[PDB]
DNA sequence: AAAAAAAAAAAAAAAA
RNA sequence: UUUUUUUUUUUUUUUUUU
């Protein structure tokens, strides 16, 4: 037989130094890290959708039940949970007419409608930002249906309702937070299905996007998300070391411009001093020519690590005294060459890739259920299979629906000894703000990195993006 | 002297607010005593309760819910708190809290309709707030905040019952282990003898062109039927290798890399599997890159292997078992398997639309967990077996590799119960 | 124009 | 785009051989 060892679930701190492995159930006991003492919401969105977040946000204020507690806990309440107030009132409104959607949308040309609708949001939110005296701490941009069905690519306008740019991605998503990245102003976006979907119902007369038993998950993750974007800690990491960064880069392709050009865009996460987490985006994003490279040339490269060094330097006083850059493609020497001459002495470098590609797949003798989450074969000192996809018991269910795939880390270069890089990927499974669940399946550097990478390749006129995850998740 | 404070409620129905209630109170300094509290039952509880009541409360917390209205237990505790507050000489005792909306105030116990509430009906912090300063107002007995103490309850009690433990599990992998190889990688100087502008695909057994030299393990006039010209090859033109070397690593030069010669290692191995399939007549979908084979309807005996069905139906969709496999030297000597489910309309032919085809496959998917994928699995690879033990993967007239029917065996340390 | 061993973009379903 | 997960589609590149 071959053996597997299994790495404990790490631990999230919370308000009063408590830890807990689960962030719903340590988030609903004990609170958040720091106190926001309300949320002023912006809304942007048609008359009639507004009336649709009022409800959702008065239903949030009470306690909402899932289906089953012991699979998935219950939400008790936004103030209840996060010690932060957010009602209904006080809410600027800016009305966007239908007239005006219906005027956009209805184009043969998909870029040109997807430009000219996040165009009209953007408007009114710069608008209002800069003319109105009301603040607001995040504006939810309410979209209806039809506009999200026709306004991301590879969507045909059927010819009975068509009506009546080339430089931007058509996505609305993408294009809309890329745009207002110079403004800085904290978004997210909502459908009206995600909203009160009991209204929108399919042919056979149930809700399309049934959330009946998952009520209470949703109010969980759209709960975290609006306290994060309004400027709060919904959580810690509490097991990492000091003098770690770890940065994480990921490779996008960029279509606006002739030739992929495969954009390069990094997170960083580390402490400070005292033990406060710092999970920012470290992104300068640095293009790469040739149509699947993939590889940073040495320029661009010593660009990258530098301004990561310097981010820590500027917040700590010395470097760090080893930092793992993890990545989701293979390391060429060229990058690591470029990558040992910017790094001090003192720092050690290391570069883990991290994969899914690996077809290896355990299935328990006997049993309707998964392989235990944490469970690590190792194949040798560099290279290692992580399940941070799997069952674990406290939420009584599988995190997949099948049999799940493994995470393939390697350690394609520096050192490091393999059980301290499963022991850190699985911690950063759990950071991921976005959404309030148990764990994710590939750690928050890789995915914050795809993220802030997908947000940065859609407008070519960006200059210095933030690099606050608020402005961009 | 009375110092911890009681929480009546509805047991099977009302355990999330009184769960996050107590859990606060205690975190906050407060004693408290609840019923979902203590982990364990016994006779004696019955009588606990009412001591606790008469001895120990200094605060009655009653739960008022459409549940808890009227639960016999519930009216139990009620009366013989209310027999307390008598007893006591203190009115502010019982101090219920309505946490139902559809539970309106004309509709509460008549112990109850006398006694003012705190409203938990709207917001749950807003009630606790409540509860805090009735609290501190009429002095209730307190500790120190720490909620250390709540933490510490709520991982002795509620996080416990499902909690990692050590006991050995073996698990079953997809991937199959390879028995042996044959001795030496040949390479014949078929040259001039191989036309240039021929397809190695379709020649009998594995065979790939690297430079001049075709590099395969079968022997040198395997290959005479699509190639009448090798009948006058001459054998001392051959490179052969300790193969065992190449997977070892050793061996390495200018003729060949180890790199590159692991590489013409995988594509053989890939072929024969191909081979090995169109020999076991099954048919095959391409895929976007891999070409996975399936069983059709009635090539089993009743459509199942052993006494695992392969070949289902789902409504006019015939659902069909797939797999897919690929070698790959790095870890071990491995022949991995994937899982795949294809649909079909009559049983024969494929249908080609992909989208009705991803549509069927999740929905069919949607309700198969760990021990309908292995066992499918496992019944498709001893289906593919020719002994009891293994199965070979033809190379040669006489060269062949012998595959494990039985996936490589993992072992675990920890693991859990349902 | 093939091969494997590595690559990202995109859409559809189903639970969490 | 509240999420997350699992597939199916294409495409592409590199190292190499003619
Ligand atoms: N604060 C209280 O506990 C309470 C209760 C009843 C009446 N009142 C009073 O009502 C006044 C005049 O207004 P009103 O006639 O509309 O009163 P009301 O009886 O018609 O209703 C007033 C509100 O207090 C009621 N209430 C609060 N707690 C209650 C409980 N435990 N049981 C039953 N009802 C409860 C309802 O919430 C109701 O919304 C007073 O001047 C006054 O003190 C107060």
């Amino acid at each position: 037989m071959k053996e597997l060892i299994y790495i404990e679930e790490p631990k999230i701190l919370f308000a009063h130094g408590q830890k807990c492995t689960d962030a719903r159930d340590g988030l609903a006991l004990f609170g958040p890290l720091n106190n926001l003492y309300g949320i002023k919401s912006g809304v942007i969105g048609t008359k009639q959708g507004l009336k649709i977040f009022r409800d959702y946000l008065d239903h949030i204020q009470k306690p909402i039940y899932n289906s089953n507690s012991i699979t998935r806990p219950m939400f008790p309440g936004f103030e209840a949970v996060f010690d932060c107030k957010w009602e209904s009132t006080g809410i600027t409104f800016k009305e966007v007419t239908n007239e005006d959607i219906g005027k956009f949308l209805y184009n043969s040309s998909t870029h040109k409608r997807t430009y000219d609708l996040v165009s009209l949001f953007i408007d009114k939110i710069i608008s209002a930002n800069k003319n109105e005296d009301e603040n607001v701490d995040v504006w939810f941009v309410i979209v209806p249906d039809e506009i999200y069905k026709y306004c991301r690519p590879n969507s045909v306008l059927p010819k009975e309702m068509v009506q009546t740019t080339y430089n931007y991605d058509a996505q609305f998503h993408d294009q809309f937070k890329a745009r207002l990245l110079k403004h800085t102003i904290p978004t997210q976006i909502f459908r009206e299905s995600t909203l009160a979907w009991r209204d929108f119902k399919n042919a056979f007369g149930l809700p399309i996007r049934d959330f009946s038993k998952i009520e209470g998950h949703l109010a969980w993750t759209i709960s975290t998300a609006a306290f994060y974007k309004a400027g709060g800690k919904p959580w810690k990491l509490s097991d990492v070391r000091n003098g770690v960064c770890y940065l994480g880069l990921v490779y996008k392709k960029v279509e606006k411009s002739k030739n992929p050009r495969n954009a390069c865009c990094a997170a960083q996460m580390f402490l400070d001093n005292g033990d406060g987490t710092v999970f920012k985006g470290e992104v300068g994003p640095w293009y790469n020519p040739k149509n699947g490279q993939y590889h940073l040339e040495p320029k661009e490269a010593k660009a990258l690590l530098s301004q990561s060094l310097q981010s820590y330097k500027e917040q700590i006083g010395e470097y760090p005294k080893e930092v793992f850059i993890h990545a989701k493609t293979r390391f060429n020497h060229q990058e690591w060459d470029a990558f040992l001459e910017v790094t001090p002495k003192e720092t050690n470098l290391v570069g883990v890739t991290i994969s899914k590609t690996k077809p290896l797949k355990l299935y328990k003798t006997e049993g309707d259920y998964t392989i235990l989450r944490g469970n690590a074969y190792v194949v040798n000192e560099r290279s290692a299979f992580l399940w941070t996809v799997g069952y674990v018991p406290k939420i009584q269910t599988a995190l997949s629906m099948e049999v799940p795939n493994p995470l393939f880390i390697e350690i394609n270069k520096g050192e490091a000894d393999i059980k301290q890089v499963l022991k850190d990927i699985l911690s950063l499974t759990k950071l991921n703000y976005n959404a309030c669940i148990f764990a994710d399946g590939e750690p928050v550097t890789l995915r914050f990195a795809d993220k802030i990478g997908e947000i940065l390749t859609a407008s070519t006129d960006i200059k210095t993006p933030p690099l606050a995850f608020k402005y961009y998740i | 002297m009375r110092n911890k404070i009681f929480i009546s409620h509805a047991t099977p129905d009302d355990n999330d607010f009184t769960r996050w209630l107590a859990l606060k109170l205690i975190g906050l300094g407060y004693e408290v005593w609840c019923d979902i509290l203590f982990l364990d039952k016994g006779v004696d509880f019955w009588s606990n309760i009412e001591k606790v009541i008469r001895e120990d409360t200094c605060k009655f917390l009653l739960v008022s819910s459409s549940y808890s209205n009227q639960r016999e237990g519930v009216l139990k505790e009620l009366a013989v708190a209310a027999k307390v507050k008598k007893q006591l000489k203190d009115d502010k005792f019982i101090i219920p809290l309505a946490i139902d909306e559809q539970l309106s105030y004309d509709d509460i116990n008549i112990d109850i309709v006398r006694l003012n509430a705190i409203d938990f009906k709207m917001s749950w912090a807003r009630g606790l707030k409540d509860i805090l300063e009735a609290f501190e107002k009429q002095k209730v007995p307190k500790e120190v905040a720490d909620a250390s103490k709540s933490n510490l309850l709520y991982q002795q009690i509620f996080l416990h019952d499902k909690s990692v433990i050590e006991k050995e599990e073996i698990y079953d992998s997809n991937w199959l282990s390879i028995l042996s190889f044959p001795e030496e990688l040949r390479f014949h100087e078929y040259n001039w003898m191989l036309p240039k502008r021929f397809d190695v695909r379709e020649l009998t057994f594995p065979a790939v062109r690297y430079k001049n030299y075709l590099c395969t393990f079968a022997w040198a006039y395997d290959f005479t039927y699509h190639l009448p010209k090798t009948e006058t090859y001459h054998k001392s033109k051959t490179i052969r290798i300790p193969t065992e070397e190449i997977l070892s690593g050793s061996y390495d030069s200018n003729f060949i890399r180890n790199a590159e010669c692991k590489r013409l290692i995988v594509q053989l191995l890939n072929k024969a599997f191909e081979l090995r399939m169109k020999d076991k007549e099954v048919q095959e979908y391409e895929m976007s890159n891999k070409t996975a084979y399936w069983l059709e309807k009635g090539k089993l005996e009743k459509d199942k292997f052993e006494k695992t069905m392969l070949v289902g139906k789902q409504k006019d969709k015939n659902w069909h078992f797939a797999i897919s496999g690929a070698s790959k030297l790095y870890p071990f000597p491995v022949l991995m398997i994937s899982s795949h489910i294809f649909f079909t309309a009559d049983g024969k032919k494929l249908i080609d639309s992909s989208s009705v085809q991803h549509s069927s496959r999740r929905r069919q998917g949607k309700n198969w967990w760990n021990n309908t994928w292995r066992t499918k699995l496992l019944a498709f690879i001893k289906y593919l077996s020719d002994d009891d033990t293994s199965f070979y993967l033809e190379m040669g007239s006489e060269e062949k590799v012998f595959v494990s029917n039985e996936p490589v065996k993992f072992k675990g340390n920890v693991s859990y119960n349902i």
